[PDB]
DNA sequence: TTTTCCTCGAA
RNA sequence: AUUGAAAGUUCUGUUUCGAAGAAAACC
């Protein structure tokens, strides 16, 4: 799992927003950005890096239209036969992730006779300043590459563990976008579920990485690393890409 | 019993939805009623239901329970919680129907040995010899608090595009924003202990073998809730949760603290507690604050500074 | 011979049950009337000695016309037969000659049940005066005797049977007298019936028959 | 004598059974007539017996009666107002049958004197020389107010289940809801009072003697029913009660004010009361009102704010 | 006798339910009539009934006695409240039918020795002689309370998903708000003492031994009442409860409170008090108030701030 | 705005 | 003081146990 949060300094859709002072409490209207408009970089960078390193791409997605297998006539243009039953499910997706990388690690969905679901593996929220935007991103790479729906072994799964390695390695590369005037970000990998703390405050990467230890610790967990950036110490965004590709 | 009290923060949100009109995706709201300087009023406010909760406890003991090495049943291994309620999951799972009130205690202690939802989180089969299991982990909707004569909440439409190059799109969600509050209950001293009345069945010394483990699983299990992970449409509508007061009181009573509603509420509860043990009888009486908003707290009770601290608190005694 | 009509404003009701299952009568006997006349002269006793029996201290007032009519609409029910006409208004019409103006109002003015205890009744107001003996054709309201013919269409006739004053006295039966009476059975209410009586008393607009 | 019209509100009650069919119990009901420009309709609305309130003012006796220290009999110190009705309770009670007519009297101030409940109740003997005595209390049916063009009484039934754990259960019951009225007379003059012509006979002088005793206690046994405190079913069912409006007049001839149906009744028994006193020449009358919900009153009357300062008014002359 | 009105703040409710019509479980309406400015209206409103505050006060007041060592029932021992009206009860307790009317004295008194919850919580046993004993607490339903001309309450209809994996699921619950009102009472001069008429009978002198601790604990039973713990659907929709006014009378002679529809019940009542006492020569009478949402009160009363200080000032007298 | 379900049991 | 006079259809009982509207989309 990759958790992260960033802080973002930028020099029309409005969000109501419950806001504390000392007084006590207050309702707001301020400018906000949609949930949508940052999956939408995350996924044309990801293909662009797929198809840079050779990793299949699906033929809608080869084209920045990411309606993906949503319906029949997506069907049709991409060749993909309809699934049959419940049982064929599994059969399916497994076609449908053998082709496209992104209904791999965005997840789809295909409505129909026999609908079939794959939720997102990166999670992404609205954006909100704190203008100092800031948000949070999480990931599970433990689950890239791995089929959901349960059912028996089909055919072709092994092709899917062969390239696990190179679809979880370009997961991790596709964050460069979303991650590029940077003031605070901090990156947890861990073992067990984790959520860091919001940039709402000034004193945050201390009071998670204070946490960090007392969860893996209370967890039963193997592992827990962080990286912090303010403008362990680094730099530039590249070299956290790099740290999180070789670790 | 464990019980407590919790007040959260979140900004952004759409955890709990309902049935939706045209291409607008409507969230829960429900009526409250609220006291004011000028008397008794009305509103409809967006809330969070109490079953969403549930289902995320039940998915992180399933989760523990089988990295810990307890049982799991065949359905509930998938995060599907009919637990044994139709014949076909009976079926699936591999125990016979009860065939009498007698017979009952025992079908309860096989299903008591091969899952621990259906233990924790009690269940219920209805047949010729009903049985019944009350959940052992109580939890009540997310109201925001009503606090004053204003409530600090809001709730708003916002509009979304699907992009093609071949038009031929367009969607609705709800979004909300409040000051969530909600207390739970957990009486750790009836689990794995059978329920129903009758006479010793073979296999309740394996059961009173894993008591422990299971009550040490069942009590870890609350980080999951105490931390924030439940709810839907968390891909694209990840709230900003944050906590801001909460009390966990331990006792050999029964006791319930104050909601979160108003300002002063861990300072009357800690009284009524005080008091309480005296009135009832009592032998054990222990309360933990956590306090990040700056209100009244009181005197001789231990103060901590995250929910980590108060699981492991709570797994020492 | 003078009159006295009085107005009665019922609060819930009346009931008498019948002699010798307990059905009631639809409207109540003169003798009920009289008896609730004489409550206002003998109050606080309920035993005097007649001479040879201890029959009531109403048997002294046996010879005073009395009749009453209903003026709204009412329902029986048998849930001990009752009828059930709250804020109703009964009209009762107390014809003689054997006391003077001044006992008839004082004692009219001195009615507050009619039937058993719970049939509490106020009075609204009375009309005192003098009534004129006719023979001719009349048109009449009030309930009368069964000899009394009848020209018009026998189509609004009940048939009651009622008790002289013979049973005033304890463990005797009345004797058996029957009367006719112009009301519709459901709802309850009164219609009026053109006569040719013999005897009737015109006691203000409203020809009372008698005989 | 003293005599009063009264109007309650009353909600979620029931007071006054009837005959149970299957598993249900049904509440006592009468028949009105209510008249439309169409035409007229017969509506079935709930009403109270008077007789329930007869038993609750007799208990409500009792126990004053015990506690001043007046005589109360064997059989009614028990809440069994049987009275010396027949030939086993003159031999529980130890009294000797009367002989003929002329110690009739006689018989009565025994009794008389043996029971107070006798006396303010009254009682009747079947026997050879039947003995016969008039309550010194009436009461009437406790039906809602027809005022205006609606009824305010609604009745429904509610489903009620008994929980066991080898099942093998289920009741409804009638609850209802008006805005009942009654009137009452009392007629404290002639109590201690016998009720046959003869000579007097001795014992008399002991009725004399506590008859003020006795007068007050009747008096006080009223508070009892203004208060609410009579009907059934009272201790899962207990109702809620309010007065409204109530006008008590205490006069020296007979009179009785107007029904509580019409929503201006106060005016109208003024001005009746007015030409009765007038007509037949009265020295004393006066009138006590108790005003809740806003009616006209008009002048001349005695305003008071409850029913304890009626009773001590009551008391008073 | 102990007597006391109660007014609760209840958000998000489902305590009492009725019978279900399709996927749609149905909250508990009755009628109620309420006066406003332009007459008198009906309306429909939800309610709790009053037997389950009944079954909770019964609950608790098993726990204490089985605690302090108090005798229970075998079949009341199980939360199975049938006490002994059917004979089945009889055959499992282990106590012979009565025979005559004479032996019913002794019939009650050991039933009177074997279970605390047929004494203070009363019985009926049908057959060739029945015996019946009335309940020494008295509960009515709990009503919203009806002030001014609209009522602060109410209800609708959630939406509500089970999850799957493989389609081939839905249902609805009612949720209500309301500002819920209730009276209670409970005569404590009776505990422990025979109701039915008779002779003395062995084994009183342990029944008059025992009657301290039983109406020690029947006062102590209170506190779940008082405090919220009854209704059910609590796993899931557990009730946000809060207590607003609160008054309880202990006196020496019946007497009952306002009910808790106005704002001013309290003053009220509390004149109603200081008269009733001297109307009918009593020799007790002590108020206890308890004022969260600031409404006159009055002068020369006890003011407190929790409920187990009124159990211990209860306990105390 | 598209797909799926749209109460079981024992009194 | 009236077919009137005297009368509680009253006591005892939870509608309870359990179940995410979730997955995909640029103003």
């Amino acid at each position: 799992m990759i958790s992260g949060s960033v802080r973002f300094l930028v020099n029309h859709r409005t969000a109501p927003v419950v806001l504390k002072t000392s007084t006590g409490y207050l309702v707001r209207y301020v400018p906000v950005i949609s949930g949508e408009a940052l999956a939408h970089a995350y996924q044309a960078s990801l293909v662009d890096i797929a198809k840079k390193e050779g990793l299949p791409v699906g033929s809608l997605s080869s084209q920045y239209e990411f309606i993906k297998f949503s319906t029949d006539e997506a069907l049709k243009i991409e060749g993909i036969k309809e699934p049959k039953d419940y049982n064929d499910a599994r059969r399916f997706e497994v076609e449908v992730m053998l082709k496209d990388v992104i209904a791999d690690v965005g997840g789809f969905m295909y409505a129909g006779g026999a609908p079939v679901r794959r939720t997102s593996r990166i999670k992404l929220g609205y954006m909100i300043p704190a203008a100092l935007y800031t948000f949070s991103f999480e990931l599970d790479e433990d689950l890239i590459a791995v089929p959901s729906t349960f059912g028996e072994k089909v055919k072709g799964e092994e092709e899917l563990e062969r390239q696990k390695a190179k679809r979880v390695k370009s997961a991790i590369k596709a964050l460069y976008s979303l991650l590029s005037k940077l003031m605070s970000l901090v990156v947890t990998k861990t073992d067990f579920p984790f959520m860091p703390e919001p940039a709402h405050d000034d004193d945050y990467i201390k009071t998670t990485i204070m946490r960090l230890g007392k969860a893996k610790g209370v967890l039963n967990g193997n592992l827990a690393k962080a990286y912090v950036i303010n403008n362990t110490v680094l730099s530039t965004v590249e070299d956290l890409v790099v740290k999180l590709e070789e670790e | 019993m464990i019980s407590g009290s919790v007040r959260f923060l979140v900004n952004l949100e759409s955890l709990n939805g309902v049935e939706s009109i045209g291409n607008l995706t409507k969230h829960r709201t429900a009526p409250v009623v609220l006291k004011t300087s000028t008397g008794y009023l009305v509103r409809y406010v967006p809330v969070i239901s109490g079953e969403a909760l549930a289902h995320a406890y039940q998915a992180s003991l399933v989760d523990i329970a089988k990295k810990e090495g307890l049982p799991v049943g065949s359905l509930s291994s998938q995060y599907e919680f009919i637990k044994f309620s139709t014949d076909e999951a009976l079926k699936i799972e591999g125990i016979k129907e009860p065939k009498d009130y007698n017979d009952a205690r025992r079908f309860e202690v096989e299903v008591m040995l091969k899952d621990v939802i259906a233990d924790v989180g009690g269940f219920m089969y209805a047949g010729g010899a009903p049985v019944r299991r009350t959940s052992r982990i109580k939890l009540g909707y997310m109201i925001p608090a009503l606090r004053g004569d204003e409530i600090p909440a809001q709730l708003e439409a916002q509009f979304h595009v699907r992009f093609s190059n071949k038009p031929v799109a367009i969607f609705n969600v709800e979004v909300s924003s409040a000051l969530y509050t909600f207390s739970f209950e957990l009486d750790e001293d009836l689990i794995a202990v059978p329920s129903t009345f009758g006479e010793k069945v073979k296999g309740e010394e394996e059961l009173e073998r894993q008591k422990a483990k299971r009550v040490k699983s069942a009590i870890k299990a609350l980080y999951s809730l105490l931390s924030g992970n439940f709810g839907g449409k968390r891909s694209r509508f990840l709230p900003s949760m944050k906590l801001m007061s909460l009390v966990v009181t331990k006792t050999d009573f029964p006791f319930m603290p104050e909601p979160a509603h108003d300002d002063d509420y861990i300072k009357t509860t800690i009284m009524r507690l005080g008091k309480a043990k005296g009135v009832l009888n009592g032998n054990l009486a222990k309360a933990y604050v956590i306090n990040n908003e700056g209100i009244e707290v009181g005197e001789g009770v231990t103060v901590l500074s995250t929910v980590e601290d108060l699981v492991v608190k709570l797994e020492e005694e | 011979m003078i009159y006295s009509k009085v107005f009665l404003k019922l609060h819930w009701g009346f009931s008498v049950v019948k002699p010798l299952a307990k059905p009631g009568f639809y409207l109540p006997p003169p003798t009920t009337l009289i008896g609730a006349l004489s409550y206002g002269k003998f109050r606080g006793v309920d035993n005097i000695n007649l001479g040879n029996v201890y029959g009531s201290p109403a048997y002294n007032f046996r010879n005073i016309m009395a009749t009453a009519r209903l003026e709204s609409e009412g329902v029986y029910t048998e849930d001990t037969g009752k009828v059930y006409i709250p804020n109703g208004r009964l009209v009762v019409v107390y014809v003689t000659d054997s006391i003077s103006k001044e006992e008839l109002e004082k004692l009219c003015w001195s009615i507050t049940r009619i039937g058993c205890k719970e049939c509490l009744a106020s009075v609204e107001n009375v009309e005192v005066g003098e009534a004129k003996k006719v023979s001719g054709r009349v048109k009449t309201r009030y309930y009368f005797r069964d000899t009394v013919k009848v020209v018009g269409r026998k189509e609004f006739l009940e048939y009651v049977t009622f008790w002289e004053e013979n049973g005033y006295i304890w463990g005797k039966e009345g004797s058996p007298v029957r009367y006719i009476l112009p009301i519709t059975t459901y709802p309850l209410a009164s219609k009026e019936v053109e006569v040719e009586a013999k005897e009737a008393y015109e006691v203000g607009g409203e020809y009372v028959v008698f005989s």
